[PDB]
């Protein structure tokens, strides 16, 4: 009974979607990321 | 008396410097770049599949 129960119940359409895993759901890998920081700046305005 | 044991470390001095090259014992692997399309297929990836390896 429970997740288990759908878990086993491994069939003959599976062999397209489980069968052979390329990937997971279940941990993601991050990227790092090149170091920056971000400012809201005023520009001046020339003119009337 | 004395020359016997001369020449038995004469003997064996030459045996221990055959010996001795066989103490060092390193294993040796090259690294080398990603092509760039499967690094750029890698990189842009975004599951992992199996989790982690150590060799």
């Amino acid at each position: 009974a429970g997740g288990l129960s759908q878990l086993v119940a491994y069939g003959a359409q599976d062999v397209y979607l489980t069968g052979n895993p390329q990937i997971t759901f279940f941990k993601t890998v991050y990227r790092r990321y090149t170091n920056f920081a971000i400012e809201s700046i005023q520009q001046t305005i020339n003119g009337s | 008396f004395t020359s016997f044991v001369l020449m038995l470390l004469f003997t064996g001095i030459i045996l221990i410097a055959t010996n001795e090259l066989t103490y060092n014992r390193p294993r040796e692997i090259q690294y080398r770049y990603l092509p760039r399309d499967l690094d750029s297929f890698i990189r842009t990836q975004e599951m992992p599949s199996a989790i982690f390896s150590s060799m």
